[PDB]
């Protein structure tokens, strides 16, 4: 419509949550797997977002338009912060935990119990608790991640300056969503902005780890990930 | 706040920024380009002539930190330690002109000051940057981007992340009114590991956005997005600090006797 | 990267 | 943690 019309970003947020069905499966009903150890459910459903991520990149105005060599590149750079940003958001309504996308619930010490503390704490403070503190809508989101989608740093594009644009237009469109919608806060657009920093630092020791699990494996993890896991 | 308000704390943090800071971008850029006659910067390309730059100081009074015998790798690196044990000082002075800092809780003080102090070394490091190289020692030297890249083991590549950076950074041509404003931006950051009054934090900061909008409206009328744009650089700053890191740890392992200066064991101990 | 590239063109 | 150099710069400030 208007080039990042914010309509069409939350519409491909809205198309590949959660919502019902799947909310019920590994936290409640029967279950797959069986697994004993508490860092591979996490694996597990990153691995399965992988797939739904490149559903919804499709969804953003103007990805598929781009070049097809440029797309993959944009998914293997963002996908950790894309991914980490949508249950972390999806996890508002749990008070000290995490919700996946497997309809799984881990709980804070679950995470200590496996070694992966602080790095989980970080994710409730940082990310998580602020945007249910300033109560970030789906749409917000939904624009936060396009930003984080279109970044032109991403080693190896074919055209840096075409990828940098579409995110301008996407921070034009929030701006303008965000007066519009939220009239009574003038610096919320920042706010949003300012979310971004921790989901960086986070995702980045998100991966340190990851590959402090590739090496060394046993029962190692599902492929595609292994695939998006073979650093950039 | 108003816009009166806004202004007169973009002229504030401008003074304090002008009396905390020697080398300005101002007067770095001046150095870069050609203005102001009395003596170019030194320009250190390699080996040898580190061992001019350095040595003047051999003539040059004693001051120095880490007179070679100590291979010009480690030199190097050791010298970027003690311009960044200086630019702490420089920095927490300035923070303490920031309205309402200190009158914060302590703790959160010095978490905001352990926190932002690498991401405005490394945003004011640009400042003194253009793509061939950085300005040294007060402007006395020009230290050579290849020359940088060119060091051995791990130190080959611990400077072009930082070039790299600033190239993109440089691109939004911010002045120190800008910069004195974005740099209070990052020290109240209400999203710092372990801080235990974040209220009071961000609503500090919440005006120091204000003033940095405005600021960028009238200074840079037809830069559009340039205040996302600058903001987005805070995600970019907290890439090259953890990289940083990342980088230091393998010194630590390589380097049999690393040692690092005690201001600075004190801030990326425990740190992200 | 097979999967990644496949997903992208259907 | 401490940080007491921090402190130090932070109460009295930086010497020559
Ligand atoms: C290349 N230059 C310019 C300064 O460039 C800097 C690069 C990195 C830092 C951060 C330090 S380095 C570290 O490991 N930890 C830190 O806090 C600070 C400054 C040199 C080199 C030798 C002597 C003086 N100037
Ligand atoms: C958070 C977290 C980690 C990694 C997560 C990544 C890279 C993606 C998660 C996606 C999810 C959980 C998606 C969903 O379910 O929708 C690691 C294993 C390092 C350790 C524990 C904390």
């Amino acid at each position: 419509n208007e080039d990042m019309p914010v309509e069409r970003i939350l519409e491909a947020e809205l198309a590949v949550e959660p919502k019902t069905e799947t909310y019920v499966e590994a936290n409640m009903g029967l279950n797959p797997s069986s697994p004993n150890d508490p860092v591979t459910n996490i694996c597990q459903a990153a691995d399965k977002q992988l797939f739904t991520l490149v559903e919804w990149a499709k969804r953003i105005p103007h990805f598929s338009e781009l070049p097809l060599d440029d797309q993959v590149i944009l998914l293997r750079a963002g996908w950790n912060e894309l991914l980490i940003a949508s249950f972390s958001h999806r996890s508002i309504a749990v008070k000290d935990g995490i919700l996946l996308a497997t309809g799984l619930h881990v709980h804070r010490n679950s995470a200590h119990s496996a070694g992966v503390g602080a790095i989980f704490d970080r994710v409730l403070t940082e990310l998580v608790s602020k945007m249910r503190d300033m109560q970030m809508d789906k749409t917000e989101l939904g624009c936060l991640r396009a930003i984080v989608l279109f970044n032109p740093d991403s080693k190896g594009l074919s055209n840096p300056a075409e990828v940098e644009a579409l995110r301008e237009k996407v921070y034009a469109s929030l701006e303008a969503y965000c007066k519009h919608k939220y009239p009574e806060q003038p610096g919320r657009f920042a706010k949003l902005l300012l979310r971004l920093p921790a989901l960086r630092s986070i995702g980045l020791k998100c991966l340190e780890h990851l590959f402090f699990f590739k090496l060394i494996g046993d029962t190692p993890i599902d492929t595609f990930l292994m695939e998006m896991l073979e650093a950039p | 706040p108003e816009s009166a308000d806004l202004r007169a704390l973009a002229k504030h943090l401008y003074d304090s920024y002008i009396k905390s800071f020697p080398l300005t971008k101002a007067k770095a850029r001046a150095i870069l380009t050609g203005k102001t006659t009395d003596k170019s910067p030194f320009v250190i390309y390699d080996m040898n002539s580190l061992m001019m730059g350095e040595d003047k100081i051999k003539f040059k009074h004693i001051t120095p930190l880490q007179e070679q015998s100590k291979e010009v790798a480690i030199r190097i690196f050791q010298g970027c330690q003690f311009r960044s044990v200086e630019a702490v000082q420089e920095i927490t002075e300035y923070a303490k002109s920031i309205p309402g800092f200190v009158n914060l809780d302590l703790n959160d003080q010095v978490t905001l000051l352990k926190y932002g102090v690498h991401e405005i070394i490394y945003t004011m490091l640009a400042s003194l940057m253009n793509k061939d190289g950085v300005l040294i020692s007060e402007g006395q030297g020009f230290m050579t981007r290849e020359f940088l890249k060119s060091l051995r083991k791990p130190f080959g590549d611990f400077m072009e992340p930082k070039f790299e950076f600033a190239v993109k950074f440089n691109a939004l041509e911010l002045d120190d009114s800008d910069l004195a404003i974005f740099i209070a931006v990052i020290i109240l950051s209400g999203d710092r590991p372990g801080l235990l009054n974040v209220k009071p934090i961000e609503d500090i900061q919440d005006n120091l956005l204000q003033a940095l909008e405005l600021q960028l409206k009238l200074n840079h009328p037809e830069s559009s997005q340039l205040f996302a744009k600058l903001l987005q650089k805070m995600t970019d700053l907290r890439q090259i600090v953890t990289e940083h890191v990342q980088l230091l740890q393998v010194i630590k392992k390589t380097e049999t006797d690393m040692s690092l200066h005690p201001l600075l064991q004190e801030i990326y101990k425990d740190l992200y | 990267h097979k999967i990644l590239h496949r997903l992208l063109q259907e």
